[PDB]
């Protein structure tokens, strides 16, 4: 409730009322002023707070909220002289330094004070961007004198910070502005300059310094005239997908039609068969060009300027163009790696961007690449294109598209075990950002295929070990590439809910993923801000004096990913993870690889477990304020599938007992849970010990072990059958095709002979003894390395 | 299987005393450890590692604390030996100092937000 | 101001400087640099060339 003017006066005049003396009236003054701030009041304001400066004139406080009042009615220079005197009384005030040079510089830049409050700020505060900005006003004003020292100001900034944009842009200023073109140009040229390409005043900045330079030089063939025509091609590529994604849909037609221009006019000096580093570009820069294209049309039914229906067949036709695009052919030049390797990581980029979105279109059909190159492949088709991306603007013969050849496109369908492999070469230009690395899980869910975030996580984190062995530890230190897995997995989840939520009503047509520059953050602020605070501890990219902040940001998070006390995970998370820990696990030939993802899938599981009690009991899951992941209603566990949750459970701590070696423990669970996963893998299990006994040369007892093995094999391969031809839904439950249990159930019958056909002993009849022990899967507490040497490992992953 | 505590410390105390110089032969046996301790931490653990060189100065400073306890006041040897000690003194709480005040500044320039 | 005392330890002579004081220079700026802080690279340089040369000798 702000308090009204008159309550403010009669508080004012009861308190002035009540005071025994005209100093102790003066003393409730600074009281006063704040009232009158609070309401806007400031005549009233400065008269109470300069009646308590009369009685208290050493206080800094009222000196300093004296200057702000004077500062909010304009006056500028009584502000200063305020602020002065409260840093005169209290010189632990730094910002006040700072926002005397800010007024000073405001009021006269001509002033010999502001050179003075400048470089006290610039003492108290080394590197800062508003300093650093009230510089650069004071040279700017001094003619020739002022252009040195701005020089040696910008190169100083430049070098305490390479990568901030308004710095380099000015730089850029300050050398056109001297005619100093050739060195505008060396400085956009600069390697270090490629963090700003996610820039678009950067960007466009390039673009018009190398534009600029190009006219300059017009008739000279020089070297360095193709060198600055293929890194304009890459600015201007920069420019559209910029445009595309932080601007407006016209910004981005005008964007793609200045690209069109510039391919077009290198064109002609594009030999087809000059195998020049431009002539690789300029191909290169085409597929782009048609990448973006398809994602502008896409825009556009986005804006609802025009029907999905009409724009998804020519978006089609365009990320066929810039998926058929071939790769640069590496030659490894010994020596000098940071060029070539960049056109490859952008072609990469290029084809798993394109190929995913060509099978995000296609909705499943078979033939809808062949339908779209039969109508779109040919003159009449690139004639609506042009007509869709430029209107009127453009003919035929003056734009890069209406003269470029599409006739000649294979009708061919993005594989997945290639796309896989684009994908593993689009990290290195995305440098682990999570939009991407979300957008690219997303694409594989949509696909019903587990995303390879194990080999992802490898790449982006070489030296992060894949398990800890603290999982109780919230330590930043301890994190493991399995947090990052999990992380990730639920992050992508997340944003599958909340896609489907938000389509409830959408059109049909419309892409179930939207391309990255026009698609919607994927994640939490939340979830950006433990991901990038991960990603700056670990590769070692944090801002110096921000890495204690960092490390409380991630310890936070940490425990909620390692379901540690008061986690508030929802229990459809816990079981995602532990799903496709289990999937990723049991999908790796490595023992101790296996070994990891079985032990934490079993961690999540046990987590679970009193979770699903909770459910049992109608109880209500505590949900965070704030959650890590958000909680999705529609995806709570029903009480009628905790027992499917309770016996897969059971299944994950037989396979990590399986895992470890305990083969016994492990017939012993999965006998107990009943289901035909647990009998496909006591199924295998009898089958690899059959296999294990299988040496040329047996003895009789070993004889008679091998048939029983091979019949308690048959025995269980029947019991799958029996129930598939009792409910044929089992199918989406069994690990494998039941097609590989038929033809492991017909290897067994041939193994075991014709003779023994006709002799089922009671199956089931014999085993009635062994009451209720819980039995206590114990993960080994560490007791110190008594080392015993009796028992080699039995094990071999053949 | 089990107990190291006081034979061990007994045969290198032992044999640090058949050196010419006992302190300088202290300081040349840490040069490997630090190295290791650099190695083994991570560039986001660096406080660790501190602590690390703290716990390895303390090491040979109660070594050499030992040395010094057992010999008769006066031969000159050991007189560059107690300065030596002194001086891996003045290293390891130097260490601690750059610990507190290093973790101080990091975590405070986080959390002026 | 650390950097500057550490060069003119460096010139009044190399021979004087004790091995543990030389670790300890070299493991320091060793923690700035991973800090990111920004020390004098031409001492440093010179910090580092001494240490190594008393490691060969």
């Amino acid at each position: 409730m702000r308090r009204s003017k008159a309550e403010i006066q009669r508080y004012v005049e009861n308190a002035q009322n009540s005071a025994s003396s005209p100093r102790e009236k003066s003393m409730k003054g600074f009281l006063f002023a704040r009232l009158y701030y609070e309401a806007k009041e400031y005549e009233l304001a400065k008269r109470s707070v300069s009646s308590y400066i009369s009685v208290q004139e050493r206080d800094p406080k009222a000196h300093r909220f004296l200057g702000q009042l004077f500062e909010i009615e304009g006056n500028v220079e009584k502000a200063v002289g305020c602020y002065k005197r409260s840093l005169e009384l209290n010189p632990t005030q730094k910002d006040l330094t700072l926002r005397i040079a800010e007024l000073i510089c405001t009021l006269n830049i001509k002033d010999g004070r502001a050179e003075y409050w400048v470089e006290r700020a610039s003492k108290l505060f080394p590197g800062s961007p508003e300093i650093y900005r009230l510089k650069e006003q004071l040279l700017s004003s001094q003619g020739e004198a002022g252009w040195n020292q701005l020089f040696d100001l910008i190169q100083a900034e430049l070098f305490a910070r390479p990568n901030d944009v308004y710095v380099n842009l000015k730089l850029v200023d300050l050398f056109l502005s001297n005619q100093r073109l050739e060195e505008a140009v060396l400085h956009c040229l600069k390697p270090e300059r490629r963090a700003l390409r996610t820039d678009i005043e950067w960007c466009s900045c390039v673009v018009r310094v190398f534009k600029e330079y190009l006219a300059s030089k017009q008739g000279q063939k020089n070297t360095n005239m193709r060198m600055i025509t293929k890194e304009l091609l890459l600015a201007q590529c920069d420019v559209v997908f910029l445009t595309l994604s932080k601007k407006d849909v016209q910004k981005s037609k005008e964007a793609l039609e200045r690209f069109d221009q510039a391919l077009l006019s290198v064109k002609q000096s594009v030999s087809g068969t000059d195998a020049s580093d431009l002539s690789v570009t300029f191909y290169e820069m085409r597929g782009h060009y048609y990448m973006h294209a398809g994602t502008l049309l896409l825009k556009m039914a986005q804006s609802c300027e025009v029907q999905w229906k009409a724009l998804i067949e020519p978006a089609a036709l365009c990320y066929l163009l810039a998926y058929q695009v071939p790769k640069p052919k590496s030659k490894p030049v010994k020596g000098d790696d940071n060029g070539q390797g960049f056109l490859e990581e952008l072609a990469f980029d290029r084809q798993s961007k394109s190929g995913h979105l060509l099978l995000t279109l296609s909705h499943g059909k078979q033939n809808f690449i062949s339908e779209i190159i039969e109508t779109f492949a040919n003159q009449c088709g690139q004639s609506i294109l042009l007509k869709f991306l430029f209107e009127d603007n453009l003919s035929m013969q003056d734009s890069f598209m209406g003269s470029d050849d599409i006739s000649y496109v294979e009708n061919r369908v993005p594989d997945l075990s290639e796309l896989s492999q684009h994908d593993n070469g689009s990290l290195r230009i995305h440098n682990g950002d999570l939009q991407h690395l979300t957008w690219l899980g997303l694409q594989w869910h949509f696909l019903s295929t587990l995303p390879p975030l194990r080999k992802w996580l490898k790449q982006i984190f070489p030296r992060v070990p894949q398990e800890t062995s603290r999982l109780e530890s919230n330590i930043p230190e301890s994190i493991c590439l399995l947090d990052l897995e999990v992380f990730l997995l639920a992050v992508v989840q997340t944003s599958y809910l909340q896609l489907q939520d938000n389509n409830t009503t959408a059109d049909p047509n419309r892409p179930r993923c939207l391309p990255l520059p026009i698609c919607k953050q994927l994640f939490t602020d939340r979830q950006r801000s433990w991901w990038d605070a991960v990603y700056s501890l670990i590769t070692k990219k944090a801002l110096p004096g921000t890495s204690a902040k960092l490390r409380s940001v991630i310890q936070h998070d940490l425990t909620t990913l390692r379901a540690q006390e008061k986690h508030g995970l929802q229990p459809a998370v816990l079981v995602n993870w532990a799903r496709g820990l289990h999937k990723t696990g049991y999908s790796l030939n490595s023992f101790y690889d296996q070994k990891e993802y079985m032990g934490r899938c079993v961690h999540y599981w046990k987590k679970l477990l009193p979770l699903l009690d909770l459910v049992k009991q109608k109880k209500s899951i505590p949900e965070p304020v704030d959650p890590l992941f958000k909680h999705f209603h529609n995806k709570d566990i029903k009480v009628s599938e905790v027992k499917d949750l309770e016996d897969e459970a059971c299944i994950a701590f037989a396979t990590l007992d399986l895992v470890d070696g305990k083969t016994e423990d492990a017939i012993i669970a999965f006998e107990s849970v009943k289901n035909v996963v647990a009998y496909w893998n006591l199924a295998l299990i009898y089958q690899r010990k059959a296999e294990e006994i299988e040496n040329d040369c047996l003895p009789a007892e070993e004889q008679e072990e091998f048939q029983e093995c091979l019949l308690k094999c048959k025995g269980f391969l029947k019991m799958i059958c029996d129930e598939y031809s009792a409910y044929p839904s089992i199918a989406t439950s069994l690990p494998v095709p039941v097609e590989t249990v038929f033809e492991m159930l017909d290897s067994v019958k041939q193994s075991l002979g014709e003779a023994m056909d006709d002799h089922s002993p009671a199956f089931m009849e014999n085993h009635s003894v062994l009451t209720t022990s819980a039995i206590k899967h114990s993960t080994p507490s560490p007791t110190k390395l008594t080392i015993s040497p009796s028992k080699s490992a039995r094990f071999s992953p053949k | 299987l089990d107990s190291p505590s006081f034979t061990e410390d007994i045969t290198l105390s032992a044999v640090m005393l058949q050196e010419e110089d006992p302190g300088e032969a202290a300081t040349m046996s840490m040069y490997p450890d630090f190295l290791k301790s650099f190695l083994e931490h991570p560039s986001s653990a660096v406080f660790e590692l501190i602590e690390q060189y703290e716990a390895t100065c303390n090491t040979q400073i109660t070594l050499l604390k030992k040395i010094v306890k057992r010999v008769t006041p006066g031969q000159q040897k050991f007189s560059k030996t107690a300065s030596i000690l002194w001086l891996l003194q003045q290293e390891m709480v130097t260490w601690r100092l750059i610990a507190a005040l290093y973790r101080d500044r990091i975590q405070s320039a986080l959390e002026e937000e | 101001g650390l950097m500057d005392e550490f060069s003119e330890w460096l010139s009044n002579g190399k021979n004087l400087l004790l091995g543990h004081l030389l670790r300890f220079m070299t493991h320091l700026l060793l923690f700035f640099r991973t800090l990111g802080l920004q020390a004098k690279e031409e001492v440093s340089v010179e910090v580092l060339k001494t240490y190594i040369q008393r490691l060969i000798n």
